[PDB]
């Protein structure tokens, strides 16, 4: 019964420390609101630990997009500006716009609204990400609504996740190379059986899933004797859906832990095409736990897998646990002459020597068609010479 | 309290610890799942959907 | 003749060194308890001494 | 902005210092480098820096937290299009500056580490003893990839990259005729060096360095001695072209 | 255009945190130095990083030095007294002397000052090391004359690199026996040969390297059959050279990273001779890497390496790429009969005795010399009597 | 001396070089012939 502790505090010790400041920068952004849109905007995140949209924000900002209207600075003195360029990416980017850190931004259409507070401590400058919206129907609209952007923002790119020792590395990448149907050089028996399954997927509506009751995802092996051009293919294809595009690189830090990430990460992109490079070089430790995430009692939809394998021995034992495993074995003639003009031997030669270096060139890999370019180029290039002919009977010995 | 039921899996039965296997506590049953016969091929491909485009006899082929 | 940004000028309680109030006056009144008991003059060797061998003793 | 400053440039101009009791002075003397530079000059840390043609500014403003002395880096600018012509300056900057430098990666255990060195003895191509016509195409390569015009390249859709590998028993000019490379032409040289520690992650960050600074000669010495988890890993990097 | 923040500053509130003791410290160190020295000194560094002219300072003071003066203590009641006595090092240090943290020193010839300024934080006791000087071309002066006096305080100790899990440790020993050139028992005409180039390194003008454009470095390798002394040797060497020795110690810890440290480390003593024995303990996979590091496009100079191996085989795989390989037999009768009169055994025995005894000793190694020397001292220390040739009979057997 | 010096590589006649050059400066002269036959020995 007894209470050690009789202080009696003044109500001025009854304060809560930050909420001053915090408290006074909400009610003024939600009063700027009201100012400029006449509606009231309520706080749905005060810290909010989602990244998606508030990079959609950054983006649109950054893009001059019309969408997102700045509406104020929140402290006179902090940066009113900034820019894209951070020199760890890959690509920079020069883009100078407004702030978004000190910035309260709004979609009035959406009914949603951001401000990024900074505070000072340890000792950097950091901030509160604070989301605001009208009302509850609008604000999930506007979730409902970010999935759909990333989809179409990520057609319009390529994906590249690197495993390393922490965890996979997300890259994205600038398609700086459209790719038609036509620039697919491959069998074409097995070109329109495959491309059934990826115009289904991709490129249709989605009833057919559901009418026949067939489950909405696809995995298949492409394997063949090494130097076949496997790789370029399989980008190739993937070049030509028009979804967005995700390549995993399995490395010496492919673990169970990575491929989860990156499985997660592409599901979030489907439908998407994931392109797997030389499965084979994934760990033996891992392999049967990965077969699982695409046949197992937990395994999930969206995904079209495209794998490639020199030793289709290895990957699946079963040979068979993808849906279909193909074989790309080295051009015939028809497929060498295709190439020929794809790759420009056009440019030095005319038809007859086309089809007559399509005809000399058996037993030649894509690799050593391209090879023989490149040394076909630099003669017609130096000596305005090209002897095809030559080369390919000193390129054979 | 009160009671695990575990089911395990393998496609590899050779690989299994032996110490697994015929107790009343740990698996006690084991059952093969082989391929199918026929008439379970045919009873597969009739729930599966293939009459909606085969006809009964090219079901039965 | 170079301008200096920061132009505040502080009064003299803001030159106050954090935590040594505390600590020298706790060691002045250690130095005068043990001039008190022994009639010598002890004097610090080490505010926090990190040997430990000697402490164990 | 410190090797401006350090080297008396005449851009950037000081303009003021923060704190009138901070330092006014440093030195850029790091004894855990290997080049030890004396050079005494105004601080960075406390001052205030501006390159008045190109509209940018920069301020280290210190402050005290948990008793030891930190900075905010702040950056100014007097317009967005300065600001813009600024960074687009400067990895041109950089690349000249790399030009008379050697810039060396070693793999450590977190990653990779770059250093940047003068040559501890320079080698003319006059010294380096070989059949003039190994001599005279090995060099003709290296001189065409850079200063002949890339006509070729564009014209044919061919990735502007080559690779020479030299070979041969230790000691007979390889080490010779690579040194004698950093002088001798008007892009930078980069040497990577392989370790136990190196990585397909190690490959990653190398190849992204390397190639900010292209036009480059980028060096690997005893490229036998990568580790074979990685070898697959550093083929696909190598075709993965950034011309 | 709107600022959400209104927020009016008291002027009180501009005040920077830490800056009013500090900036009064810093005035008041400035005050007392022109007190006394009647110039003005200007902070060179406010928490200098460098460590190496730091413990210069400390082993002047503790060592008695004229050269560093106390200036002020900086509070009344914090240490005006410290002693050297660390009980983690290998020889202990008593001396008592004034504190240096708490303390302002000047070196008034130099026109540089130190002063390490005691605070309080989590929740120890720790300092601002601030550097003073009175103009840009003193404190310059002061920096290029760090590593000359670290140069002449190295020649008088020995420094032992020991690789460890983090990194490599450093120690510094006594030279508690000095080694003249007559004490270095081996082949006459390598000895010869060897000191050539020691002498040219470290014991005359550096003018030769310049003349005959030579780079100054140089890496031998001392190998032979097993308990031929090659270690003892190797410190005997190191012993007669007027320049600091540094010893690396390969261990299991061993990596591509401690041998950067190492070599940095012995190359800021420069002109120094490292001693690297049994470098056939060192990991296989570093061993690319550290030929390298002596012959490669980025090698360094300014050091003498001496290196010792019972595999040859497996070091050098050219035998070449050290400058020179070295054989060390076992000793012939005049080396053996050099050693007994170095080691002491004329304590005991004739000329007569001794010239016999190196006669006897045939196959010997030095070791088996020295394991003679011990037991044929305690029988005459014990029994009066030496008894050598029945020691060495004895011993064969 | 490049008769004598078959089968070396450029580093092994460096390492000539500065063993002759340092007998050389040091003795007055530099016996090249005796330094070649303790390199292949």
């Amino acid at each position: 019964i007894p209470f050690i502790y009789q202080y009696e505090e003044k109500e001025n010790e009854r304060a809560a420390a930050g909420y001053g400041t915090f408290g006074y920068l909400i009610t003024r952004i939600e009063e700027t609101l009201y100012d400029q849109y006449g509606v009231f905007y309520e706080l749905y995140a005060s810290d909010d630990p989602n990244t998606e949209y508030w990079e959609l924000l950054v983006e649109d900002v950054r893009s001059g997009s019309l969408e997102p209207e700045h509406v104020a600075y929140i402290f006179e003195k902090l940066e009113k500006k900034t820019f894209a360029y951070d020199e760890d990416e890959k690509e920079p980017d020069y883009t100078v716009h407004k702030s978004i850190r000190n910035s309260v931004y709004a979609y009035p259409e959406k009914g949603v609204a951001f401000a990024r507070i900074p505070y000072f401590q340890d000792g950097s400058i950091m901030s509160f990400d604070c989301l605001f919206a009208v009302n509850d129907e609008k604000m999930r609209a506007f979730l409902e609504g970010v999935r759909p952007r990333l989809w179409e923002k990520s057609k319009r790119k390529v994906t590249v996740f690197t495993d390393g020792d922490g965890g996979t590395s997300r890259e994205q990448e600038a398609i700086v190379r459209e790719v038609q149907r036509s620039q697919v050089i491959m069998n074409p028996l097995l070109k329109k059986e495959i491309y059934r399954s990826i115009d289904q997927f991709f490129h249709s509506d989605k009833s057919f899933y559901q009418t026949y009751d067939i489950p909405y995802k696809r995995g298949i092996l492409l394997y063949g004797p090494p130097g076949n051009g496997k790789t370029t293919l399989v980008k190739s294809i993937a070049g030509s859906i028009d979804a967005p595009v995700a390549y995993w690189q399995i490395t010496e830090f492919t673990s169970s832990e990575t491929i989860e990430e990156v499985f997660q990460a592409a599901r979030r992109l489907a439908p998407a095409v994931l392109v797997i490079e030389d499965i084979d070089s994934m760990p033996e430790d891992v392999r049967s736990f990965f077969l699982n995430t695409l046949d197992g009692a937990t395994s999930k939809e969206g995904l079209f897998l495209i794998g490639t394998t020199n030793y289709p021995e290895e990957i699946d034992p079963g040979l068979g646990r993808f849906d279909r495993a193909y074989e790309i074995g080295l051009p015939d003639e028809e497929l060498r002459l295709e190439y020929m003009k794809m790759r420009g031997f056009g440019i030095f030669l005319s038809e007859g020597e086309i089809k007559n270096a399509a005809k000399l060139t058996e037993g030649f890999s894509f690799a050593q068609l391209g090879e023989l370019y490149v040394s076909s180029a630099l003669q017609w290039h130096q000596e305005g010479n090209h002897h095809i002919e030559t080369m390919v009977k000193d390129m054979t010995g | 309290k009160e009671g695990l039921f575990l089911i395990g899996t393998t496609n590899y039965p050779e690989e299994i610890d032996p110490g697994l296997m015929n107790r009343a506590g740990r698996f006690d049953r084991a059952y093969e799942i082989g391929l199918p016969d026929e008439e379970l091929r045919l009873e597969y491909m009739k729930m599966r959907g293939f009459g909606i485009f085969l006809s009964e006899g090219e079901i039965k082929n | 003749n170079i301008p200096f940004i920061y132009q505040y000028e502080e009064k003299e309680n803001e030159r106050a060194a954090a935590g040594y109030g505390t600590f020298g006056y706790l060691i002045t009144r250690i130095e005068e308890t043990l001039y008190d008991q022994y009639g010598v003059f002890y004097e610090l060797y080490a505010s926090d001494d990190p040997n430990t061998e000697y402490w164990e003793l």
